């Protein structure tokens, strides 16, 4: 099978700047007929992949001129000029000269924006969950930038690592921020063995972590 | 102009499932039709192709699905199909159909195929109320399979909402959603999260009340 390799794996780019994505194929994608069967797809978060450029450089319908493709043989480049917020997502190269058709692993375009501190909210288990025997403590960490963040759960001053389920969003198309949900799930018994619950967020926007807590 | 996939769902390993892909606003009879699947672990994975009546309906398959999957077309119904037999857990993923070398080379919204022995389980829906802006939430726990749909005030409340990607630990999914509104909005006005889990025929409304 033809291997498709993309670099870089992720690409932060400021609004209005140009982005360049590289795709390398293990075999030449030039057919006997003269066409080069290399294509670029974009998959925005929550969406299906969409065709951007077919046969190296041809824009598919509805694709603006700020998107352009180039290259030959086994080396190709997608250039996004004047990057817009709405251009975030994962860019895939693909070949259709040989069966099986194969895809690159994707390159994620991240839009640089001003740093933003996470808005942090913590929630005790609902009465309803408690009745059923479960006890989840939920912490939302919303609209932050850059994406890297670290969340620590503390119970009575002690860090708990087990029972934690975290979910991270993709970058938001509208404001270029990120959000995160952290749930510490205990049983009703374990939760009632303790009173003090703390969600602790480490992010570049603050030298000391953001701390949200409650006492049971 | 659109492509619409259907036929997916939860199916036990060794099982069988038939996907449909129906086109609107154009005729598929003129274009090579492809199935492609997506998973977090493998990314985009080409599955099968069927060419034209004029190509003698020649087909091609990925090696991983040969002998098990069958791609077919019915131009008279403007549709392509994927019959899948002896399904494996690794066949799990979102399945798309697309015309290639075509003005109408769109992928549609896809159909989710879940191949697992795990049983269908309804979600528990728990309201998240606080102990200038106020953040409220809804915890949707212990369901299977995907998907669920979560909205707030039947979708009227869209700004300031974060619905997080479902997380699968073992055989149960957990999802949460948060909504942030001005302190003057709640609890003076109603804020209710609506959760739908078609697979278990579940619809739940949780009004967020103080305390
Ligand atoms: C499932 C995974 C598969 C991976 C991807 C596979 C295939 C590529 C996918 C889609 C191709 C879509 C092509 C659409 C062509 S119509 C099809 C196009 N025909 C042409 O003549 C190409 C255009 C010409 N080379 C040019 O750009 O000047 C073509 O590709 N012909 C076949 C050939 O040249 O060999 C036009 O309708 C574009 C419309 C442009 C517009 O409206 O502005």
């Amino acid at each position: 099978d033809v291997v498709m390799t993309q670099t870089p794996l992720s690409l932060p780019v400021s609004l209005g700047d140009q982005a360049s994505i590289s795709c390398r194929s293990s075999q030449s994608l030039v057919h006997s007929n003269g066409n080069t069967y290399l294509h670029w797809f974009l998959q925005k978060p929550g969406q299906s992949p969409k065709l951007l450029i077919y046969k190296v450089s041809n824009r598919f319908s509805g694709v603006p001129e700020r998107f352009s493709g180039s290259g030959s043989g086994t080396d190709f480049t997608l250039k996004i000029s004047r990057v817009e917020a709405e251009d975030l997502g994962v860019y895939f190269c693909s070949q259709s000269k040989y069966v099986p058709y194969t895809f690159g692993g994707g390159t994620k375009l991240e839009i640089k924006r001003a740093d933003a501190a996470p808005t942090v909210s913590i929630f005790p288990p609902s009465s309803e969950q408690l009745t059923s025997g479960g006890a989840s403590v939920v912490c939302f960490l919303n609209n932050f930038y850059p994406k890297d963040i670290n969340v620590k759960w503390k119970i009575d001053g002690s860090e708990r690592q087990n029972g934690v389920l975290n979910s991270w969003t993709d970058q938001d198309s509208k404001d270029s921020t990120y959000s995160m949900s952290s749930t510490l799930t205990l049983t009703k018994d374990e939760y009632e063995r303790h009173n003090s619950y703390t969600c602790e967020a480490t992010h570049k926007t603050s030298t000391s972590p953001i701390v949200k807590s409650f006492n049971r | 102009v659109k492509l619409e996939e259907s036929g997916g769902g939860l199916v036990q390993p060794g099982g069988s499932m038939k996907l449909s892909c129906v086109a609107s606003g154009f005729t598929i009879s003129n274009y090579w039709m492809n199935w492609v699947r997506q998973s977090p672990e493998k990314g985009l994975d080409w599955v099968a192709e069927i060419r034209l009546k004029s190509n003698n309906y020649v087909t091609h398959y990925a090696e991983s699905v040969k002998g098990r999957f069958t791609i077919s077309r019915d131009d008279s119904k403007n549709s392509v199909y994927l019959q899948m037999n002896n399904l494996r857990p690794e066949d799990t993923g979102i399945y798309y159909c697309t015309p290639i070398y075509s003005p109408f080379a769109y992928w549609g919204q896809g159909t989710l195929v879940t191949v697992s022995a795990a049983k269908t389980t309804p979600p528990s829906v728990y309201p998240l109320a606080p102990g200038s802006m106020v953040t409220l939430g809804c915890l949707v726990k212990g369901y299977f399979p995907e998907p669920v749909t979560v909205t707030w005030n039947s979708g009227s409340l869209s700004s300031g909402v974060h619905t997080f990607p479902a997380v699968l630990q073992s055989d149960l999914y957990t999802l949460s959603s948060s909504v942030t509104v001005p302190s003057s909005t709640w609890p003076s006005e109603t804020v209710t999260c609506n959760v739908a889990h078609p697979a278990s025929s579940t619809k739940v409304d949780k009004k967020i009340v103080p305390r």
